RNA sequence: GGACUUUUACUUUGAAAAAAUUAGAGUGUUCAAAGCAGGCGUAUUGCUCGAAUAUAUUAGCAUGGAAUAAUAGAAUAGGACG
RNA sequence: AGGAUAGUGGCCUACCAUGGUUUCAACGGGUAACGGGGAAUAAGGGUUCGAUUCCGGAGAGGGAGCCUGAGAAACGGCUACCACAUCCAAGGAAGGCAGCAGGCGCGCAAAUUACCCAAUCCUAAUUCAGGGAGGUAGUGACAAUAAAUAACGAUACAGGGCCCAUUCGGGUCUUGUAAUUGGAAUGAGUACAAUGUAAAUACCUUAACGAGGAACAAUUGGAGGGCAAGUCUGGUGCCAGCAGCCGCGGUAAUUCCAGCUCCAAUAGCGUAUAUUAAAGUUGUUGCAGUUAAAAAGCUCGUAGUUGAACUUUGGGCCCGGUUGGCC
């Protein structure tokens, strides 16, 4: 209800975030080969399993 | 007991009461007065157009606190006027007045969204591109 | 490769019982060389605002034209 | 108008999208399967709910019915002929122990990879969808073919491809061509 | 709709002529003849679909204009023309002739016959009345009228027609113990023994039927049609005689004939 | 032909209740959705399986039953039987 | 009783009688109502949808009238009136796309002013003519089916294996990682040709060309919980924004904006609206009414619904079949 309401600021942080290009990196496979690989790093290599079944863990 | 006939015969209570009773339901009330015709501001379509009236700053709800950067819009088909919500960081500055926009609901079938009070359509298009594809620069707002 | 095949008896019997479109197809008799359907419907239409052969509109109009 | 066509859905979604213990499942079949996607488990899944709901729904009637012993006996015959059943085991009651991963091994890219010639069920997946099996004098590249306990013995390398025979290849004439000029001639 | 139609809607016509869904929006219409629509056999039907004969119906009509095809000894070019039960269709080539019955499966079948059955053929009696000048005559299920019959034919009996001249050489009365073929309903095809018949004043006579290997079933009385006595029929049956297996002993059959 | 009929509800069985759609039998459309095709001979001028089946309600029509529920009868006998 | 109709009938007329329907809901009003076969969902019972491929009805801008005809109250027939609209030399004359294609308008919302009678059928005096009926192609992410975006090869390796692995030493079958490094496989696409078709375009085949970043480069939506997936790194500091709901953001944000990484479905994924299950939150099955919403202040009372028991029970004799202890 604040008709004062300043609309002036609409994009304050999208528009002052620093602008960080996207990394180059090879195209990760599409289809049964990248259900291949998920099984592989699912299954397979199981890296991470401190406690239990960790999937994203950071570093440390 | 039970309250209710039980007898053979008396099915024609029990269907009489089921139809007086029925009215206490909201869709079912809705539909058989077709209030979504009569009381809506879309004929009771998904989406509608509108011409961009002004732009307006609502205050959020408790216990949150910003400006929600809503537009006032007149739809063309029916002359209505609603307030619909312009969705993502920016994008107010691809409404501007007097533009054509295309509006869709929230998601709740009335019943403002959030924070939002008293709001319950949100812009889809502006000038005929997509407010997203805007957002994510695939496309350029037509000069016209 | 699988389709289907008829042998007839000598060729009278065949180009009479064979559709058009096969016996161009191979060769025995040739296309028809007519205007297009839509061009054929107009002049049909046009004929049909004739009543007669037209001889007397003809000279008419020639008189209209050569007076 | 002509009249309409008939068309079906060959699969059916689950209630619940997000649960762990049969999404992981769902990989282990994937991996191990060689699947595209979810879609190729779902169709099975779906499969195997109808012949399990027919096989309830005829067990549920008694023996001497001519609707159980009828429809029975064409289902028995269907599974035992596709080879998701055993020679044995050969009954209703024996049906509704059935399971996704009897038609996966009756897929056309399991036998392939199990009767050699694959090395890999990925493999046996792009040899089939290149055009290098068949599964009688028929190429066949759908990998789903679903071979019936007496096409087994026939499913070799198709006298059209390469690993038939008569053909060397694109890459292998090209390299070929190319070999040589190097070499001189 | 302001007139009669002309054209039949294919998923329309009837089931037992066995039509394909796909290949065409339409049907061929019966002309008007002899036979309903829904229990009549159209001549491009048989030829085309039935006999493959011919590939279409500009084939049919070929076929039919050389007079080769012939109907109860009529030349009968149309090609709707509406062929219905007990009819004879003769081909002057490939020397044979076809009686239209249906198997027990309700849809008309290739039967053929001889020379000598192909001359006559039976009627079901839909009516004894005077005509004018007084003359008796009786009304057979082809829509065919015969001046001067034996005054003990009564309603629902069977005449022989010569088929050279429309005139009757013998009758079977309607009675119990008399081979009767059924024309309609779920019963079609089937052949079987009157037991006995329920009055039923009011409409709709019954008929309790046994068939041979003592399958007992109830039919209207318009379905019913008399072709001879207990054994020996009139007419010489189509491959199956009308008996109606289950499907269990049908799959069984089949499985040993394609099985050796 | 009448010296011939208490009236129902209810329930059984049966005739019919378009086709398509639905369920479902058979069939290697290369698989499948489909479709209703097809299959087998030595191809010496031909043999042959099919295109099933089920359900489709209420009302009407016949039809076996007479528990359950209603209805009627002989009380100023104007009653039954010949 | 007559008239009229093809014919029954207040269908109409003359005379007569005062009847006919209704709380078992007449009559009136509304329908964003054409009916049905059927569709979606669905333990059972149900709920919702059905303008639309088949059947039946109705209509041809709105009404009415009529001719011809077996059949029309026809409209790609006529006549009039109304509305709308076209040509004109101003005298007059000609119209009806809710057929096909196409245009304007309307809106959130829907395609070519293409080819052909070869198929399906239909009509005619008819084998032949005609058919925007119909078929063929064009557009087409409505929906549905199948399923390409890669598969095989070097050197550290947790040792899960064998001489008590006492030696990064050994056949430990090692799928499992490090821009490396090599051959092989192929259709997307191109087109000989043939086939396909009335002709064609495509599909099934097929001579050559067609891979190294196979750039021949998969997307959509998420990562607090519901609900699978991050205490990773920058930016912002109740701002911008996110968030179906609960909530997240006021200087260490797992929730915003981004990078990295990961998750889910995948040539599809998200959004909105409606609807179904979930909903025993419509209830017959099967709700609830002391206090959560809900026993009329109390009694009488018609319709409606529902209403104690009792009338031939019990016994014997025969005929005629079977998931069943020996021909
Ligand atoms: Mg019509
Ligand atoms: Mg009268
Ligand atoms: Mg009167
Ligand atoms: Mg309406
Ligand atoms: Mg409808
Ligand atoms: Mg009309
Ligand atoms: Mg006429
Ligand atoms: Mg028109
Ligand atoms: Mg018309
Ligand atoms: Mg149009
Ligand atoms: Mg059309
Ligand atoms: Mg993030
Ligand atoms: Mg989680
Ligand atoms: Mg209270
Ligand atoms: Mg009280
Ligand atoms: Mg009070």
């Amino acid at each position: 209800a604040k008709v004062h309401g300043s609309l002036a600021r609409a994009g304050k942080v999208k528009s002052q975030t620093p602008k960080v290009e996207k990394t180059e990196k090879p195209k990760k496979p599409k289809g049964r080969a990248y259900k291949r690989l998920l099984y592989t790093r699912r299954f397979v290599n199981v890296t991470l399993v401190n406690g239990k079944r960790r999937m994203n863990p950071g570093p440390s | 007991g039970k309250g209710k006939p039980r007898g053979l015969n008396s099915a024609r209570k029990l269907r009489v009461h089921r139809r007086n009773n029925r009215w206490a339901e909201n869709n079912y009330k809705k539909r058989l007065l077709g209030t979504a015709f009569k009381s809506s501001p879309f004929g009771g379509s998904s989406h509608a157009k509108g011409i961009v009236l002004e732009k307006l700053g609502i205050e959020s709800k408790q216990p949150n606190s910003a400006i929600r950067k809503c537009v006032r819009v007149q739809l063309i088909k029916n002359g209505k006027k609603v307030t619909a919500f312009v969705p993502n960081d920016g994008c107010l500055n691809f409404v501007d007045e007097n533009d054509e926009v295309l509006l869709a609901g929230f998601g709740r079938k009335g019943k403002a969204k959030g924070d939002i009070p008293g709001v319950r359509f949100k812009v889809v298009k502006v000038s005929g591109v997509s407010l997203l594809a805007l957002w994510k620069e695939k496309k350029e707002k037509p000069r016209s | 490769s699988v389709g289907f095949g008829l042998v007839y008896n000598s060729v009278a019997e065949a180009k009479k019982f064979e559709p058009t479109y096969r016996l161009v197809r191979y060769g025995l008799a040739e296309k028809v060389e007519k205007a297009s359907r839509q061009q054929r419907k107009q002049k049909k239409n046009r004929d049909k605002k004739i009543f007669g052969t037209g001889k007397r509109l003809a000279k008419k109009v020639a008189r209209r034209n050569a007076d | 108008p002509r009249a309409p066509r008939t068309y079906s859905k060959t699969y059916s979604t689950p209630k619940r999208p997000y649960e762990s213990s049969r999404l992981d499942a769902e990989l282990k079949l994937a991996g191990e399967f060689g699947l595209k996607n979810k879609k190729e488990i779902y169709r099975i899944s779906f499969q195997l709910s109808k012949i399990r709901r027919a096989a309830r729904d005829l067990l549920t009637r008694d023996e001497k019915d001519p609707k159980r012993l009828f429809e029975g006996n064409a289902l028995i015959r269907r599974l035992v002929r596709v080879g998701v059943l055993s020679e044995d085991k050969k009954k209703l009651d024996y049906v509704l122990a059935l399971k996704v991963e009897d038609f996966l091994e009756r897929r056309l890219q399991t036998q392939v990879y199990k009767l050699g010639l694959a090395k890999s069920v990925h493999h046996a997946r792009v040899l089939i969808t290149q055009r290098h099996i068949a599964v009688g004098k028929q190429i066949v590249n759908i990998p789903s073919f679903m071979v019936r306990l007496d096409s087994e013995k026939h499913i070799d390398f198709a006298p059209t491809s390469p690993f038939g025979g008569a053909r060397p290849g694109r890459v292998a004439r090209r390299n070929a061509a190319r070999k040589a000029e190097a070499s001189g001639e | 709709a302001r007139g009669p139609k002309k054209h039949l809607k294919r998923l329309a016509a009837p089931h037992h002529w066995l039509l394909d869904k796909l290949s065409g929006c339409y049907a061929p219409r019966p002309s008007a003849g002899p036979h309903k629509l829904r229990e009549s056999l159209p001549l491009i039907v048989f030829l085309r679909n039935r006999l493959k004969y011919a590939l279409n119906g500009r084939e049919v009509k070929a076929i039919l204009m050389q007079r080769h095809v012939k109907v109860d000894g009529k030349v009968r070019t149309d090609t709707t023309y509406p062929a219905g039960f007990m009819d004879v269709i003769t081909l002057d080539a490939t020397n044979e002739n076809f009686r239209l019955v249906y198997d027990v499966k309700g849809r008309f079948a290739v039967h053929r016959i001889t020379d000598e059955e192909a001359s006559y053929k039976l009627g079901k009696v839909k009516k004894v009345q005077l005509g004018k000048k007084g003359v008796p005559y009786v009304v057979t299920h082809d829509g065919r009228t015969i001046r001067y019959p034996d005054p003990n034919i009564k309603v629902n009996d069977t005449v022989k027609i010569d088929l050279a001249s429309g005139k009757i050489t013998d009758f079977i009365k309607f009675d119990a113990g008399k081979l009767v073929y059924v024309t309609g309903g779920r019963n079609l095809g089937r052949i079987g023994t009157i037991v006995h018949k329920e009055r039923h004043d009011g409409g709709f006579d019954l008929v309790h039927i046994k068939d041979s290997l003592d399958n007992t079933f109830v039919t209207r009385l318009n379905n019913v049609f008399v072709i001879g006595e207990q054994g020996k029929p009139y007419i010489s049956l189509p491959k199956g005689k009308g008996i109606k297996l289950s499907i269990a002993e049908e799959r069984d059959r089949r499985r040993a004939q394609q099985g050796l």
